[PDB]
RNA sequence: UAUGACUCUCUUAAGGUAGCCAAAUGCCUCGUCAUCUAAUUAGUGACGCGCAUGAAUGGAUGAACGAGAUUCCCACUGUCCCUACCUACUAUCCAGCGAAACCACAGCCAAGGGAACGGGCUUGGCGGAAUCAGCGGGGAAAGAAGACCCUGUUGAGCUUGA
RNA sequence: UGUGGCGGCCAAGCGUUCAUAGCGACGUCGCUUUUUGAUCCUUCGAUGUCGGCUCUUCCUAUCAUUGUGAAGCAGAAUUCACCAAGCGUUGGAUUGUUCACCCACUAAUAGGGAACGUGAGCUGGGUUUAGACCGUCGUGAGACAGGUUAGUUUUACCCUACUGAUGAUGUGUUGUUGCCAUGGUAAUCCUGCUCAGUACGAGAGGAACCGCAGGUUCAGACAUUUGGUGUAUGUGCUUGGCUGAGGAGCCAAUGGGGCGAAGCUACCAUCUGUGGGAUUAUGACUGAACGCCUCUAAGUCAGAAUCCCGCCCAGGCGGAACGAUAGCGCCGGAGCCUCGGUUGGCCUCGGAUAGCCGGUCCCCCGC
RNA sequence: UCUGGGUCGGGGUUUCGUACGUAGCAGAGCAGCUGCUGCGAUCUAUUGAAAGUCAGCCCUCGACACAAGGGUUUGU
């Protein structure tokens, strides 16, 4: 008979093969489509998700009740070291679908790109592109890639660059770098080309990618919690406490004529770990990292046009289980997939944004530098000095 | 924007954190956390907790 | 013009809250929630400012035996304002309210909560306190 | 208006008296009224026309008592909204030791036909070693020569006007 | 398919007039197996026999929502009908109930199937053993789809299916970065402001499009804040006992009780959730058939919660580019085994068919 | 890459709440001496003290030794 009482299906049959991701890193899916008409950019870059804190903003809203009212929001932090680009791709377009034509990398490569073309770094004798790093040093070689990127310009239609990030300036324990292909979009093949040979071997931040206010989209893995029952991986109901085998469990598995198991049906099994895309993330700000300049440091990422402080954007104590953020960073509205110290894809978005809320300029009040490591309450050490006094230490 | 001082402790309240708390005859009181939360809801002095501000005041601490 | 902002519901159906006014009623038992769509074993539950369906359990005989609008001023659940303040109060609260929003009674004994006296002019005008 | 003390008639050994009741007993029936609720096929109090109540086949009542049956209220709580977290022993893996149930052959489905619900046949969809932890849709899964129903010119326990 | 349910044809009449806006007698034709029958084909060396809970999928005979046609459609509200099953269809009192009835919310509280879905998934309220009580029947033992109460719910470690987890084929070995063939697929609905007390209407009343602010249901996350947990057995407090006492500790199957880091976690906190194409219903254009007319016959336009693709999820006994390649690679006479099939090659216009093909350029434009 | 992680120590953060001892003409009082000396829960100062803090917190460039290794396979 009928079901007796209507009710929505738990879980989505959307994302159904939730299993371990075969990738750590965040692919790029689809890239946004490319005109000619735009400027020729980049349109994906790479972070590492450190923590999350709070902004007090001014928000610029016709009609709303909150008009005119400061709000507190939550922003997650990712830190964003420069990426080095050691080498360019070529795509043609086959009915097959869209097949790679051809490759080439740059004269140096650095040793944490390096680190990624083996399994044990420490048992290799890194031989990785000695033969092909003297094709930059002999004319035969060079007039052989020459002919290659004519020939790119010739029959390539999409062109995506290697990026790979810069470990040594992280808190990681992870020296190993990460690569991945983000593709130009701009003008013509041949001048899009012509951008990239000239930016190889050289350092791209994060400003030339993404600016001030932009939604995005964050590519990455879920962060993993093992082998899950079905009442914690697809939120189906608790049977009740009177049942004999087991009450985290899904009482009708199906009918009897339909004589399988249908794939529809919630069951345990891996939950975490799953890639995921969540578009609509708004930059906050665009952080910028330590530098030395006339002997002394400039750490005030932190203040604001109505703060006027000398503090980072690390909390006391730092950020829980990352690290010191002391590179260049991206402050996104709300929370990021992943747990921390993982690294993240962020995309421009596929979309064309004609909304109040994607178009709303973004002004910082305050950033919260309190301790995350316990209820912190003090945003800087001097203030927590100026309040407490001298101690015993002392 | 404006911080609130602790009605148990008296610490600086940050935007984000704590808690507010109205009673029925008026007189919003401000918490840091629970444990000045707990401490005011079981109508504890805070001159008689050594860590409040009130009670380093009181016994002319610090200076 | 300002749409109202989703807090902290913590009053289901068969929740006892107490009558802050002079109508003489001592109890309000509600019975269920305007406005709520529902889903398979889901109780209905109310905010401040929600309007709601409530029974007088004692009081005056003539408000007994009989369903009421009410509107539900304060809760002790704690709700988040879009300030980033956490908020509750004492005790939970309603005032019998007709259909159109008006109240039958006269006086509020205890404050009003700011949610529900943005939404409610006429229960806002007979207010002691704000929030 | 109705009901109807009263009368007449038919009748059997009398024709149910005092009580009591939609009861553990009332088919109709979720009877009617009142109360309890926002809402009650439940509960309680009345009404008695009682299919089929009733006086040691005992009737009515009733303090104390009850691991007896039922209704409501206070208080209390994860019973629930709506789930979450922690601990111990398992389950997991390993060293050693090590069974049993069950088993025509075996095991991916849709439809057709067929002993009228196929793993095998027909037509299609298709199919790729060896495995691990779970799981309860299927094997019309296992246990037990159906206790229900019928037959047997098969029985037993019990009863009586055989 | 009698009965139940649903749908037609004819049209006497109802509808102030008026058969057919909406209905429809007397007749008559059908559909379905969500009703009960009728039958006895399968099952009695056993297919677990009612509900409820839980969970997934399907149907349309569409309650609401998208797009529309018709009214006895002025507006508002409401009826009839089409494409249409994408998404929803609730919380409760009573009863074991299916059903029913009432309260309340809502946008609507539509109907059903899957061995009358679902007992090695639960429960055991009912039914349906043995104990008892009442009523009726029987001389009696006992009987009662008549009430009442108490009454053991076994096994998966096998195969498949499903969920996840290793790996396998073969590209000489391995590594990096990638493509997507195929499967899955997701968002949905409502309120308030403005439009506007405006159109419309004698009046009472009373819209809609574009915008703005939010919310419901669902989905995917996440822990900055709030809450929960807490054996960091972290730090105080405390009962009984014990180490002669202080100090420091221990035991009481986590002794008990406050507060509590990290981690995990809650619409109990927070964030995010999308674009095209062909088109259906329908309304049309041009235009015959049929000198007129006609959305249709040829031709053409607009067109949607449907469909398909995108976005997203997985990644083929499926490819690609590139790096490094240890006794191995690249180039220039002998034979030995094994697997086999074959017995000259066509090195190319686009295409039309009620039309083609090749020249010629003395013409006119250009690449 | 005279460098790398690990351990220990230190600093930061944070949790609880002011450690032991000492001193006090603080202490309801009581007792023994003729004001003193003892018993005394608790209080005050030292003392936001003491204790814990990555095992999955954050920086150290402080001490300590270790890390230039072992085994099994793979050919166009
Ligand atoms: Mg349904
Ligand atoms: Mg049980
Ligand atoms: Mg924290
Ligand atoms: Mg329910
Ligand atoms: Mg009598
Ligand atoms: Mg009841
Ligand atoms: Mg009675
Ligand atoms: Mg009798
Ligand atoms: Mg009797
Ligand atoms: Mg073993
Ligand atoms: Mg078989
Ligand atoms: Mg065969
Ligand atoms: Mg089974
Ligand atoms: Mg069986
Ligand atoms: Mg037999
Ligand atoms: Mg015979
Ligand atoms: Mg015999
Ligand atoms: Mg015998
Ligand atoms: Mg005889
Ligand atoms: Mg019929
Ligand atoms: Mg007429
Ligand atoms: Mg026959
Ligand atoms: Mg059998
Ligand atoms: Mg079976
Ligand atoms: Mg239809
Ligand atoms: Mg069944
Ligand atoms: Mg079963
Ligand atoms: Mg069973
Ligand atoms: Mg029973
Ligand atoms: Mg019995
Ligand atoms: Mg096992
Ligand atoms: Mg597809
Ligand atoms: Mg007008
Ligand atoms: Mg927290
Ligand atoms: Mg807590
Ligand atoms: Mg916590
Ligand atoms: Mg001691
Ligand atoms: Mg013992
Ligand atoms: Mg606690
Ligand atoms: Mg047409
Ligand atoms: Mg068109
Ligand atoms: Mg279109």
């Amino acid at each position: 008979s009928h079901r007796k009482f209507s009710a929505p299906r738990h879980g989505s049959l959307g994302f159904l093969p939730r299993k371990r991701s075969s990738r750590h890193r965040g692919k790029v899916k689809s890239f946004p489509k490319d005109d000619p008409s735009k400027p020729v950019h980049l349109t994906a870059f790479l972070g590492y998700k450190a923590g999350m804190t709070h902004i007090v903003r001014e928000v610029d809203r016709p009609g709303s009740k909150v008009n005119k009212k400061e709000v507190v929001e939550a922003v997650t932090i990712v830190e964003t070291p420069p990426m080095v680009v050691v080498g360019i791709v070529g795509y043609v377009e086959t009915p097959r679908g869209l097949r790679t034509f051809k490759t080439v990398f740059a004269e140096h490569i650095s040793d944490e790109c390096k680190r990624r073309f083996y399994k044990n770094w420490h048992k290799s004798k890194k031989k990785a592109f000695t033969k092909y790093c003297k094709k930059w040093q002999d004319d035969a070689g060079k007039r052989q890639l020459d002919k290659d990127f004519s020939s790119m310009k010739k029959y390539c239609q999409v062109i995506r660059v290697l990026a790979h990030t810069q470990m040594r300036l992280l808190p990681l324990r992870q020296k190993k770098a990460h690569l991945m292909e983000i593709q130009v979009n701009g003008g013509t093949v041949a001048e899009k080309l012509d951008w990239a040979r000239e930016r190889l071997e050289q350092q791209v931040p994060v400003s030339q990618v993404f600016g001030q206010d932009e939604m995005i989209d964050v590519i990455g893995v879920t962060k993993g919690k093992g082998y899950k029952g079905v009442t914690s991986r697809w939120h189906t109901k608790k049977l009740p406490r009177k049942t004999h085998r087991g009450l985290r469990k899904v009482a009708c598995i199906g009918a009897w004529h339909p004589a399988r198991v249908a794939f529809s049906v919630a069951r345990a099994g891996q939950k975490g770990y799953h890639h995921r895309t969540e578009i609509n993330k708004k930059i906050y700000k665009i952080g910028q990292g330590y530098l030395i300049k006339d002997g002394k440091l400039i750490k005030n990422n932190a203040s604001t046009d109505y703060d006027l402080s000398d503090k980072s954007i690390n909390p006391l104590g730092g950020f829980v289980h990352y690290g010191e953020v002391t590179n260049d960073f991206v402050m996104l509205k709300g929370c990021v997939v992943g747990t921390k110290k993982r690294v993240l894809t962020l995309r421009k978005s596929l979309l064309v944004q004609t909304k109040r809320r994607a178009l709303e300029k973004i002004d910082l009040k305050f950033i919260d530098t309190t301790s995350k490591f316990g209820h912190g309450r003090f945003q800087t050490v001097e203030e927590k000095k100026a309040f407490m006094g001298p101690l015993k230490k002392d | 924007m404006k911080v609130e001082l602790c009605s148990f402790s008296g610490y600086k309240i940050y935007p984000g954190h704590g808690r507010r708390y109205a009673r029925t005859d008026g007189k919003v009181f401000q918490f840091l956390n629970a444990k000045c939360e707990s401490a005011f809801l079981s109508k504890r002095n805070p001159r008689q907790i050594n860590w409040t501000v009130l009670y380093r005041r009181k016994h002319k601490k610090g200076q | 013009s300002g749409a109202k902002f989703r807090i902290s519901l913590g009053l289901p159906v068969g929740a006892v809250i107490n009558c802050a006014d002079n109508t003489g009623a001592k109890n309000l038992y509600i019975i269920s929630v305007k406005g709520i769509k529902g889903r398979l074993n889901r109780l209905p539950a109310a905010g401040v400012g929600d309007m709601v369906m409530a029974t007088v359990k004692k009081g005056k005989p003539e408000l007994r035996k009989k369903v009421h609008p009410a509107v539900v001023i304060r809760q002790r659940k704690s709700y988040r304002r879009k300030d980033g303040v956490f908020l509750y109060f004492e005790d939970n609260a309603g005032v019998i309210v007709n259909n159109k929003g008006e109240m039958k009674g006269s006086a509020i004994t205890g404050p009003v909560a700011k949610e529900c006296a943005d939404l409610w002019p006429r229960i806002a005008s007979n207010a002691g306190s704000i929030a």
